[PDB]
């Protein structure tokens, strides 16, 4: 089970640090280049920086003026990125990868990123942390219910439904972000109508950036 | 650097028939030795990319065996011999010729269906959330095809605008449908100036605009 496990994202303050790591398993570490991507909120894949197996060689994106410094520890087989000065357009889900092929020499990059992580989102921004209000969306044929989750930052926040036993039907929308400086979003399932006020019905909303787990119950009117 | 361009932007194509996504890169990824270097991954909504075809047209392990890679030089193709419902996402071409690294812009497979008029829900504001001063008034849009919809609100027959925002989700993966929620967000006092809170709903499936609406809040 090759497994590759981002941690370290988090909020961060213009022009502070942060380090990122990468946890891998599943195979020989020390026989691989190791590749860190990030995807910045609605654009695509940017390359960021690969180090080679023993960590001779580090090379960066230039666009990134040497704010970033990628190492290695094969011992723990694990992968860092630290990345300094931060600045807004760093905000981004950033995932490592591993790479089947080595260079083949004379500045040629590392080949087939075969397994990627699940990412790790770092938001650059001045903001506080703030937790979110959890509100029902009270509701034969079909009826429609669900929460409403507001005014908190920063993303993301993760939203089930029976403690994850309730996924049909269900849809969780993309968070909107607000005048106010806050996201707020919706999370709707339909059940059927025969089942309100027999089957009871909660979502459990968990913001990691708070710490903060809320669990609603949503009841008919 | 190496600039990579996709073609098309968004395809949709229906289960069943084949996908060709281009990717034309502006320096020749063939090496001496006969091979391209050139890459395809597949992002899914909310997940890490995934390798689909190495080498230019190696299929990686484990990936479906209706993709193929093809191409040579500086023309590639990710060709989807049988497009299925969960191939719904953003598909990107990578170079692994030279640093540094550099993707294609991305192309976005939507999978057309048979229209399918949106299931419309209103829900009031909790008295949990009027305790707190504001109030706010969401309106379901549930599992419809094709993506465009329209929502129009009305407070006592009044046309809202500029005060509604709107969120829609992506293609569902398996019925390859969307929803859509617009949320009317006013303070207690505002809310409490009005009785009749109205969602009007338009939709290729409709053969007419559907409306949902409340009382109370006054
Ligand atoms: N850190
Ligand atoms: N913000």
């Amino acid at each position: 089970q090759v497994q590759l496990l981002e941690s370290g994202g988090k909020l961060v303050k213009p022009g502070g640090s942060l380090r990122l790591s990468c946890a891998a398993s599943g195979f020989t570490f020390s026989d691989h280049y190791m590749i860190w991507i990030r995807q910045a909120p609605g654009k695509g894949l940017e390359w960021i920086s690969y180090i080679s197996s023993s960590g001779s060689n580090t090379i960066y994106a230039d666009s990134l003026m040497g704010r970033f410094t990628i190492s290695r520890d094969n011992a723990k087989n694990s992968l860092y990125l630290q990345m300094n000065s931060l600045r807004t357009e760093d905000t981004a889900v950033y995932y490592c990868a591993r790479a089947k092929w080595g260079t083949m020499g004379r500045g040629a990059p590392p080949t087939i990123y075969d397994h990627w992580g699940q990412g790790t989102l770092v938001t650059v921004s001045s903001a506080s942390t703030k937790g979110p209000s959890v509100f029902p969306l009270a509701p034969g044929g079909t009826a429609a219910l669900g929460c409403l989750v507001k005014d908190y930052f920063p993303e993301p926040v993760t939203v089930s439904w029976n403690s994850g036993a309730l996924t049909s039907g269900v849809h969780t929308f993309p968070a909107v972000l607000q005048s106010s400086g806050l996201y707020s979003l919706s999370s709707v399932v339909t059940v059927p109508s025969s089942s309100l006020g027999t089957q009871t019905y909660i979502c459990n909303v968990n913001h990691k950036p708070s710490n903060t787990k809320v669990d609603k119950r949503v009841e008919p009117k | 650097d190496i600039v990579m361009t996709q073609s098309p932007l968004s395809l949709p194509v229906t289960p069943g028939e084949p996908a060709s996504i281009s990717c034309r890169s502006s320096q020749s990824l063939l090496q001496s030795n006969g091979n391209n270097y050139l890459e395809w991954y597949l992002q899914k909504p909310g997940q890490s990319p995934q390798l689909l075809i190495y080498l230019g047209s190696n299929r990686a392990s484990g990936v479906p065996d209706r993709f193929s890679g093809s191409g040579s030089g500086t023309d590639f193709t990710l060709k989807i011999s049988r497009v299925e419902a969960e191939d719904a996402g953003v598909y990107y071409c990578m170079q692994a010729l030279q640093t540094p690294l550099t993707f294609g812009g991305g192309t976005k497979v939507e999978i057309k269906r048979t229209v399918a008029a949106p299931s419309v829900f209103i829900f009031p504001p909790s008295d949990e959330q009027l305790k707190s001063g504001t109030a706010s008034v969401v309106c379901l849009l549930n599992n419809f095809y094709p993506r465009e919809a329209k929502v129009q609100w009305k407070v006592d027959n009044a046309l809202q605008s500029g005060n509604s925002q709107e969120s829609v989700t992506e293609q569902d993966s398996k019925d390859s449908t969307y929803s859509l929620s617009s949320t009317l967000t006013l303070s207690k006092a505002d809310y409490e100036k009005h009785k009749v809170y109205a969602c009007e709903v338009t939709h290729q499936g409709l053969s007419s605009p559907v409306t949902k609406s409340f009382n109370r809040g006054e």
